């Protein structure tokens, strides 16, 4: 724990989230669940600026206030939130990161439930199955990091493991199951 | 899928090249103010329940989309260093 | 593969999209599941069994004479079951291959779906030989089918494996990567950089795999080939196939 | 790249094993070291369990069978190469057959550095990459052998030296620098005072140990030997590479931040005029 | 509910109890039930007869041991955090060498905590326990040398851990070794030290191994008696005087080192059994007369000239053999502990006469409960044996009360060396379950005890076994030692029975723990029953015949990590267990003796014996469980009713009328649905969330202590700071938070001063239910020092399932919880009542566990039919008399459809329609009968419910078992943004207010790293840690709607070069052309 | 040494090692699946399928071993029981005839028509040496059971 081994072991950051994992069907692989309380918390910045260009709050600190303790987050907050996030993609990473799409770019939408909605297909990406796991999500704040996050990170773009041709957004199970069923 | 990330990818020599110009146009658009776009008469990005996503949706969202049409012109050495921020600021208030 | 090889990225995602939703859609409607009675048991079941009962008997009358040697009847045995067991395999499959080519624990298999042969023997037909704690497998087979009860010591059997099986899995997922650590230290500052290389120096990559049985030349198998050309770039044009 | 080859192989690491019994006469439990342990060996020079002797000569063979110790002749030109190999050994390579230098004699695994000096380091390296693969697809392991073939490279660019002309004749430096002189040898500087420069072998490990930037070596080795003899000299650390450009916290020589696309121009036909305005 | 089991198997003597692995442990140990005049010996009392006699004269002996008057009652300890002790008196007098003194004054040391009604112990404030564990049972054995095919070698192992390693190696070169603390030498000379002589030793002893030329080699040392032993002791690598200083020798006399045990099992077994005969003393020693007496050295080696020649019985021990595999239950590790104390303990006594002022000493002069005390509070709370008892419900806590484990003093197993231990042996049949043991690393070395399989004298876990005349039956069964059963033939129970005597004449068999087939004439004994086969963890589930073993293993430990969940439900299918479980597990109380009910009062239990007597009983409400739950006793009686000595009084955490009911039997339609139920993923219907039938209690202990700092103690009190009227609200009492109040995540429940008052940590809460504080005038507590007074909280809530939740079933089955559909839009069968939970078929074929289909099935008919069944392990139900009532149940559903007035639906028609073309239902029947001989399959026609069309194809159905597991969601749901920061280096880290962001890793680095993402990485490595200036900086910009900034150099960098140049180190940063570079 | 193997029993042995490789090449299969079918840590299928590789992996090399290093016998002619001969016992109170063909400890299998013995068999070795008219006995677990060699063909 010195300091040229220092900056190697990297440590912990801010924006970060994490929880229970689910699938999500509905969800098209171009994005990624995402439960309210978190992106909001998690993005209690941006959220802030833009309450700014709204009559929500009069400055800053205003809109902190606005939200410090609120069983009853104004319908505006949330409409607001989503304005926020609108192209701005985050990341999804499982525990065990081994390979690159060990982590993925995703664009992140308003949902339910307390767990983070993820798409079936990147289930073979990030070695993990649905029986309680959870994955990470980080958030580009860099408007340049947000570029090369949804450029070269996003999942709709990495299909073709690098380790073989091989495919990566190959069919499971149920798809699989039904596609044959039918033909 | 991102919009014809495709035909991005073909305008470009290199992968990462793309990158590195949809950041720098898309910082150009906010910080030297929201009025340096090509394609606002028409076809410009828009929101949902108000189509206000006529004047500031998403930097990069925007970068990209003005290279969808071959207006802009790249490279390595194409203006002078310093001479970017002195003819920008300057053009647009 | 094809898709994105034709038409591009964006629009191979559209692909996978539509054909996430169809799939359940159907895989809902199509109305299949699994019962009881869906483990369909091949009726060759009661034939082979005495096939092979009445033949243990056989080489076991040898050896009471003395004809076998004490090792002899070990693998005799063994060769025995290893292949009778082969034999009810591939006639499961052509029970439901004629009869119930919709019988969903089959669809199953077949399909690209999930379920695998080796492991279907194990529901319809009947586990094999077990191992014993050394390492040498069992000499008494499992002569139960899971979709039948099971008797009590062959499940005591059929658990030197599934605790063996937690042993290996506990010793190889420790050092978690430790491999692509050291690995990394050496490929951490290999990059691509530069506009083609000059160097001229071409590479030998095998087409032919030299002996496996006799100084014999064989063409490798088609999943090492590309391995190994799949993506390259051919120093000297070589047209072969008549094409350039 | 580097990443790459380092995830796509590091990945399958956490799937292999094996080792058990059926086989037992003698110190035999499996014929060699097929597993994730061969993977070791293989990435760091060792000498194999079952290591098959090689010829270092080219030419025939002769056998005598029974008795204490049975032997191979390698016999050709006029010399008789000998091989003992005990009663308990088994060998592929029959009477008379032509043998070429680094050649299988024995059955089982083969030696790094002995194949090295018989036949040369082409023969080594593919023997490596193959030899990998064989583990990771005796498992179902599909793995492009791009990646396989970067690491091995780095195992081989160092070489010794051989005959001096500005350095010691008992060092190691990188195989690139030796061309740095070749050039500078007789092209620049004219008197050829040759380099004789032979290759040098070395595992993974040993290889990073052998870095030629500092800063990566503070990371690693012990720090204070480092920087210690780093400091006498000037020594220059070019800020390429991952590792030590990391440390740094500076952007990664790589991906966007690499010097081919660092520097971008980003220009608009209502301004590109604006600069042919200003001249 | 009606109630069928499937019993063909006449279980003869029911399960013993499950908890007396633990509860006699103790007893015997502590012979403290009855008076020391029934001098039993072992435990206690055998562990004073051993270092009690001392003498240095010194002369005090033992008397009398009595005590067990615990301070306070049980929960007082809990809550108190007190040790739930019992103060330990001893009578001992002293005699000296010149005639007289009796001074026998009562003398106390230390006290030693209890056994609870459970089994467990209170150390302090909480309940752990004292697992078993396993060992080589110390005794003489011999096993073929090392990597040399050659000969074998013997070895002689007599614990405690203070018990020399000796082994005998047959040096081939000549001579025989005697390896003893890593050193080799001529056993010979040992043997001249016991007296055996040079003629006598060769004839009786290699009579038959002219390999005696071996030992009776020595003609120059040999010929040296008493002498020898000065020799003995030149071998020992120190260097002292040769004069009479046999310390080392007499330390292996009868003293310590040679194993002290019961002078007839313990250690005789291994001996007379394997080989010499008698005993003489309690090990090899007999150190009087100057000479020495061992009639150990020359069996050990008599077995060996043996092996390694003739066949005196072919005597190869083996290692893993339980037959030769001692446990170690609480008693034997607690007198053991307690034995060091004792010797710690007559290490002063001896010391304190040296020194002793006369005889005016006798009590204190000797005693001090310094020693004593020490070692017991070390074994039950520093020893690595004990453990935090799980108490996840009643049925955990159970399971790891009897575990049993390898890793221990070390001097039996290590950590490194044991994958041969690890796989199940030959002999763990119905001694130790084969599926028992937990998950990930360690498996194998950790593994419960069978079922019936008991303890018996010293450790050797016996079983029963049905003794049989011929081909009869016997009633009778004894249990079999590991070793003595190989002796025998025994049967199956499965073996079909006439009454009591055999049936077919093929008959399978384990002769000598080989799978056999022996006819009825060789029957010496019959297995029991299945059970004894596996443990109750095990013989829990359904049709455990028809999973696969490693299946198994899941759904056994996960009804460990079940919950106690509000709405208790026995299983629909049940092992039979369920009624016993409950009752030595202590979840529920039962009625002591006959007699009538008189208060049923909500907390309290009043009832009147016949014996003419009154009894009440406290009804704990809502206990704080050890891992946070409910822990609650519904009163299943009412007002006045006769009841049965041991009839159910109230429930147990997770019981119901006697029953143990971990989670809820629900509807299931097994099917694919709209991907919902993907990898392992499990749909629900918000029906079932509607009445509260899925649900839990939890609760949070947060405490607080009023420390003392030199700096100003910090005083308890509303006293805030920061004037806030806001939050003291609640906060009515002195510094303690109302009772009944529903605290929120940042409120305060206690107000610290110097204001450190402890607030809501991130997360929740829930409502308080019951606080205690603790002022200085200590009632009768152990305060903390530099503690002026200590506060407990006790919060809780509801555990209402809802996304994030996962449930197994006792199959193994886990899975999470993804989209809950309503009642809705939920596939109904075609008469109203539609489904409720949905599982993906998929998981069923990989996953060979087909027990579930069956259970699904058989509760199919039960939920038409009425009632619930009892299907033994493998006695359980069969495929024929189940379609029976599955087929009496249809005549339920569609009977009364019949009457009602309505037949077939169109949408029936097309479904069966495919049935036929698909070879489910036979062509040419009637729908009736179609329907019918389809509902026999177990599946039925199913509508969508949100299209209304049916899914063409029979949805097999049935009422499933599950349960949610102690991983909640609540301890996963870290969201940050922007908090606090690491007051030593720089790191994001919260805890109060706001939360810590989860770490990066080199490992996720480097995969980005890959990518090329050198800003998205720059970004995470600087920006969001370090570097605190654009960590601000960008806060600014982002706030302000501007462009994040942009590091030019990380605070890490600039530190680095002037950290270096503060030692010689010149770090010059040149350009690009070997130019100076301003850093700052 | 060298392996002695005959055209017949070639064949079989041979054959063998073409059937393994069709099988073996099954079991590398099933695995790409079992890796890429998610559920970590104890695909029931998984493991056992591993070992089940092993014993493939294990049989392919008894089988080419031998392979490399075999004869070939065409004892036809000649009256003592050599390699390739098919002996007959007939027990002599019993009056019961039998029929087998004894070969390398390579060969056998109890299933070929003249019961194939293994040379290092106790069956195989009281009947090396010995011609037509011979009788011996040797040990056998009913007792001891002496058997004249009714002729000796091919
Ligand atoms: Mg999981």
């Amino acid at each position: 724990q010195g300091r040229f081994r220092q900056n190697l072991l990297g440590k912990r950051v801010d924006y970060s989230g994490r929880s229970v994992i689910v699938v999500g069907p509905q969800l098209k692989l171009h994005q990624c669940g995402l439960p309210k309380r978190m992106a909001l918390e998690l993005f209690k910045p941006f959220l802030l600026k833009k309450m700014e260009e709204k009559g929500i709050a009069p400055n800053v600190k205003a809109a902190r206030r606005m939200l410090e303790r609120q069983r009853d987050i104004k319908d505006e907050v949330w409409d607001a939130l989503e304005e926020v996030i609108h192209g701005k993609v985050v990341l999804l990473n499982r525990a065990p990161t081994l390979h690159r799409l060990g982590i993925q770019a995703f664009q992140p939408v308003l949902v339910e439930g307390q767990s983070i909605q993820l798409h079936p297909l990147v289930c073979e990406a990030f070695n993990a199955d649905f029986d309680g796991d959870q994955m990470a999500v980080h958030v580009p704040l860099s408007s340049f990091a947000q570029a090369e996050a949804r450029i070269q990170m996003l999942s709709a773009h990495n299909l073709l493991s690098p380790a073989s041709g091989e495919p990566l957004a190959k069919p499971s199970r149920d798809i699989i199951l039904g596609l044959y069923y039918i033909t | 899928a991102e919009p014809g990330i495709d035909k991005l990818f073909g305008m470009v020599d290199s992968k990462y090249r793309l990158t590195v110009v949809v950041a720098k146009r898309a910082q150009q658009l906010l910080r030297h103010g929201f009025k340096n776009t090509v394609l606002e008469p028409e076809e410009r990005p828009k929101m949902q329940t108000l189509e206000g996503l006529f004047d500031d949706p998403n930097a990069v969202t925007w970068a990209m989309k003005e290279l969808l049409t071959g207006r802009l012109v790249f490279g390595e050495n194409l203006v002078p260093e310093d001479r970017l921020q002195k003819e920008m600021e300057r053009l647009y208030p | 593969y094809q898709a994105f090889l034709r038409l591009g990225m964006e629009k191979t995602a559209r692909l996978l999209d539509a054909l996430k939703y169809y799939g359940f859609t159907f895989s809902t409607t199509s109305g299949i599941t699994i019962g009881i009675d869906d483990a369909v048991i091949p009726e060759e079941k009661k034939q082979y069994l005495e096939e092979a009962d009445r033949k243990l008997l056989q080489i076991e009358q040898a050896y009471e004479m003395g004809f076998l040697t004490d090792r002899e009847r070990y693998d005799q045995i063994l060769q025995l079951w290893t292949e009778t067991t082969e034999k009810v395999t591939q006639a499961v499959f052509k029970n439901f291959e004629e009869n119930y080519p919709f019988n969903p624990l089959y669809v199953m298999a077949q399909s690209g779906a999930r379920g695998n042969p080796q492991q279907i023997r194990q529901l319809c037909g009947l586990r094999g030989l077990m191992q014993k704690p050394s390492g040498e497998t069992f000499e008494v087979p499992v002569r139960s089918s899971f979709r039948e009860g099971l008797t009590v010591l062959e499940y005591f059997i059929s658990s030197h494996g599934a605790r063996k099986g937690g042993a290996d899995t506990a010793l190889r997922t420790a050092d978690s990567g430790y491999l692509t650590r050291k690995l990394v230290d050496v490929t951490h500052e290999i990059v691509v950089r530069e506009a083609d290389c000059g160097t001229t120096n071409y590479i030998s990559v095998p087409l032919f795999q030299p002996d496996e049985v006799t100084r014999s030349l064989r063409l490798r198998k088609r999943a090492d080939i590309e391995a190994g050309l799949y993506g390259r770039v051919l120093a000297r044009e070589v047209e072969v196939l008549g094409v350039r | 790249v580097g990443i790459v080859a380092a995830q796509s192989i590091g990945e399958p690491g956490t799937q292999l094993t094996m080792r058990t019994f059926h086989t037992g006469g003698v110190a035999g439990a499996a014929d060699i070291t097929q597993g994730l342990p061969r993977v070791i060996e293989l990435f760091e020079a060792r000498r194999p369990k079952a290591k098959a002797v090689i010829s270092e000569i080219d030419g025939v063979v002769r056998i005598e069978e029974t008795e204490e110790k049975l032997s191979v002749f390698v016999e050709s030109e006029g010399f008789s190469k000998e091989y003992k190999l005990p009663k308990e050994a088994r060998l592929l390579v029959k009477d008379g057959d032509y043998v070429e230098a680094g050649q299988p004699l024995t059955r089982g695994a083969i030696d790094p550095h002995q194949l090295l000096e018989a036949k040369g380091p082409e023969a080594v390296e593919r023997y490596l990459v193959e030899e990998i693969q064989k583990v990771y697809r005796a498992q179902g392991v599909k793995l492009h052998d791009k990646h396989i073939e970067i690491v091995v490279r780095q195992m081989m660019k160092y070489v010794e030296v051989t005959d001096p002309g500005d350095s010691r004749l008992l060092e190691g430096q990188v195989l690139e620098k030796w061309d740095v002189e070749a050039l500078n040898e007789r092209l620049i500087a004219e008197g050829k005072t040759p380099v004789a420069w032979k290759p040098l072998l070395m595992g993974v490990t040993k290889s990073a140990l052998s870095t030629k930037s500092w800063l990566s070596a503070a990371s690693f080795q012990n720090t204070t030997h480092v920087l210690t003899e780093a400091a006498i000299a000037g020594k220059k650390d070019e800020l390429i590479g991952l590792k030590e450009n990391v440390i740094l916290g500076r952007l990664i020589p790589a991906g966007t931040g690499s010097d081919f696309v660092r520097f971008t121009q980003v220009v608009d036909q209502k301004t590109l005029k604006a600069i042919e305005e200003a001249r | 509910m009606e109630i069928k089991r499937f019993g063909r198997i006449r279980e003869v003597i029911p399960l013993p109890p499950l908890t007396e692995i633990q509860v006699e442990s103790y007893r015997r140990a502590l012979q403290a039930d009855v008076p020391p005049e029934k001098r039993e010996n072992v435990g206690i009392q055998a562990a004073f007869r051993e270092t009690f006699p001392i003498e240095e004269g010194l002369v005090l002996d033992f008397l009398e041991y009595r005590l067990g008057e615990p301070p306070f009652p049980q929960d007082e300890c809990r809550e108190k955090d007190l040790t739930y002790q019992a103060p330990l008196y001893a009578r001992l007098q002293l005699i000296h060498k010149d005639t007289g003194l009796i001074k026998e004054d009562e003398v106390f040391l230390g006290h030693i905590p209890l056994m609870t009604e459970d089994g467990s112990f209170i150390i302090n404030g909480a309940d752990r326990v004292i697992v078993s564990q396993i060992h080589r049972s110390p005794g003489v054995y011999f096993t073929p040398d090392p990597a040399r095919p050659g000969r074998y070698i013997a070895s002689i192992i007599p614990l405690p851990k203070r018990g020399p390693w000796i082994d005998l190696e047959v040096e081939p070169n000549g001579v025989v070794s005697m390896k003893v603390n890593k050193r080799k030498f001529p056993l010979v000379l040992l043997l001249r030290v016991l007296g055996y002589d040079q003629e006598t030793l060769a004839r009786e002893l290699g009579a038959y191994g002219e390999l005696v030329q071996g030992l009776m080699d020595e003609s120059v040392f040999a010929m040296r008696p008493e002498e020898a032993l000065i020799r003995l002791f030149t071998l020992l690598r120190p260097g002292d005087p040769p004069k009479r200083d046999k310390a080392v020798a007499y330390v292996y006399g009868l003293i310590a080192d040679p194993r002290r045990y019961d002078l007839g099992e313990a250690g005789r077994y291994k001996a007379e059994e394997k080989l010499g005969i008698r005993l003489s003393g309690r090990t090899l020693a007999r150190f009087e007369d100057g000479e020495f007496k061992d009639e150990v050295f020359l069996p050990t080696l008599r077995y060996l000239f043996a092996l390694t020649a003739g066949v005196p019985g072919h005597e190869v021990d083996d290692i893993d053999h339980l037959g030769n595999r001692r446990i170690r239950t609480v008693g034997e590790l607690m007198t053991d502990q307690f034995r060091v104390g004792l010797a710690r303990l007559a290490r002063g006594v001896r010391e304190r006469m040296l020194m002793g002022s006369e005889d005016s000493l006798t009590p204190a002069k000797l005693v001090n409960s310094r020693p004593l005390e020490a070692a017991i509070r070390e074994f039950f709370s520093r020893s690595q044996l004990s453990q935090f008892k799980d108490e996840t419900n009643p049925l955990s806590s159970l399971r790891h009360k009897r575990r049993i484990s390898a890793l221990g003093p070390g001097g039996l197993t290590r950590e490194r060396a044991g994958f041969d231990v690890r796989d199940v042996h030959r002999t763990h049949y119905g001694r130790i379950c084969p599926v028992e043991t937990p998950e990930g690393a360690n498996i194998g070395l950790i593994t419960s005890l069978a079922a019936y399989a008991r303890v018996d004298e010293l450790g050797f876990i016996r079983t029963p076994y049905r003794r049989v005349v011929g081909g009869v039956v016997t009633d009778e069964v004894v249990y079999m030692t590991a070793t003595e059963e190989d002796r025998y033939t025994i049967a199956q129970a499965n073996t079909p029975l006439e009454g009591n005597r055999i049936a077919a004449e093929r008959v399978v068999a384990r002769r000598k723990g080989e799978p056999v087939i022996v006819s009825p004439e060789e029957v010496e004994f019959m297995d029991v029953s299945p059970k004894q086969v596996f443990s109750v963890n095990t013989n829990l589930i359904p049709f455990l015949e028809h999973d696969d073993a490693n299946r198994a293993l899941m759904g056994s430990n996960m009804q460990t990590q079940a919950v106690p969940l509000i709405r208790a439900q026995a299983p629909v299918v049940m092992t039979g267990l369920e009624e016993r479980v409950v009752r030595d597990s202590l979840a529920a109380l039962y009625a002591e003796e006959d007699g009538e009910v008189a208060k049923v009062d909500g907390n309290r239990i009043v009832v009147r014996y016949e014996d003419g007597r009154l009894v009440e009983y406290p009804l704990r409400r809502f206990y704080r469980s050890n891992q946070g739950t409910a822990l609650d006793q519904r009163p299943r009686v009412v007002v006045g009713q006769r009841v049965r000595k041991g009839d159910l009084l109230a429930d147990g955490p997770a019981s119901e009328n006697g029953f143990l009911a971990l989670g809820q039997n629900v509807l299931v339609a097994i099917m694919p649905f709209d991907g919902y139920n993907f990898e392992d993923a499990i749909v629900i219907s918000e029906e079932l969330l509607k009445r509260d039938f899925y649900t839990s209690i939890h609760i949070e202990r947060y405490e607080i202590e009023a420390r003392d700092t030199k700096l100003g103690p910090e005083r308890i009190t509303r006293d805030i700071p920061h004037l806030s009227e806001a939050a003291l609200r609640d906060l009515d009492e002195e510094g303690v938070v109302r009772i009944g109040a529903e605290v929120k995540p940042g409120d305060i429940l206690v107000g610290r001063t110097s204001d450190t008052s402890l607030r809501v940590p991130p997360g929740e809460g829930g409502i308080v239910v019951r606080t205690v504080r603790l002022r200085r005038g200590d009632p009768g507590v152990e305060l903390k020092p530099g503690v002026r007074e200590v506060v407990r909280v006790y919060v809780a809530q509801k555990r209402k399932l809802q996304v994030g939740d996962k449930l197994a079933n006792r199959h193994g089955n886990k899975g999470v919880v993804a989209k809950i559909l309503p009642v809705e839009d939920m596939p109904h069968l075609p008469d109203g009542t539609p489904v409720d939970v949905i599982l993906n078929p998929l998981g069923v074929p990989s996953r060979m566990n087909l027990g579930q289909i069956l259970e699904t099935h058989l509760g199919l008919a039960g939920y038409f039919l009425g009632q619930r069944y009892i299907s033994p392990i493998f006695d359980g139900a069969k495929e024929p008399e189940i379609k029976e009532l599955l087929a009496q149940a249809f005549e339920v559903y569609f009977g009364k459809r019949k009457g009602e007035g309505f037949g077939v639906d169109k949408r029936e028609v097309e479904v069966l329609r495919r049935a036929e073309k698909l070879g489910l239902v036979t062509p040419g029947k009637t729908p009736e009968e179609q329907l019918k001989e389809l509902f026999l399959q177990g599946k039925v026609v199913l509508y969508d419910g949100r299209t209304g069309e049916p899914i063409e194809g029979p949805i097999v159905v049935g009422q499933m078992f599950i349960m949610k597991l102690y991983h909640m969601v609540e301890d996963k749901m870290h969201a940050r943004s922007t908090g606090p920061y690491s007051l030593i280096t720089q790191q994001p880290l919260g805890g109060k207010a706001q939360f810590g962001g989860q770490r990066f890793g080199e490992m996720e680095v480097w995969a980005l790293e890959a990518y090329g993402a050198a800003h998205t990485l720059q970004e995470m490595l600087t920006l969001k840690s370090d570097d605190i200036e654009g960590r601000n900086a960008a806060y600014e910009a982002i706030i302000k709607g501007e462009d994040v900034p942009e590091p030019s150099v990380p605070e890490s960098f600039r530190v680095l070069v002037k950290e270096l140049q503060a030692l010689a180190l010149d770090v010059q940063t040149l350009d690009e052309k070997d130019n100076p570079v301003d850093i700052f | 040494r060298e392996v002695k193997l005959t055209k017949a029993g070639y064949e079989r042995l041979m054959q063998q090692l073409e059937r393994e490789r069709e099988r073996l090449q099954e079991i590398s299969a099933d695995f790409e699946q079992a890796l890429e079918e998610g559920d970590l840590r104890e695909n029931a299928g998984y493991d056992e399928a591993r070992r089940a590789m092993w014993q493939n992996e294990a049989r392919i090399d008894s089988l080419e071993d031998i392979l490399s290093r075999a004869v070939i016998l065409e004892e036809g002619s000649g009256e003592v029981i050599g390699l390739g001969s098919v002996v007959e016992l007939e027990d002599p109170l019993s009056g019961e005839r039998l029929s087998v063909q004894v070969v390398s400890p390579a060969e056998a299998n109890v299933l070929d028509t003249p019961m194939k013995i293994s040379d290092a068999s106790p069956m195989g070795k009281a009947l090396l040496g010995h011609r037509v008219g011979d009788v011996l006995s040797l040990d056998t677990p009913k007792g001891r059971r002496e058997f004249r060699v009714v002729a000796i063909h091919g």
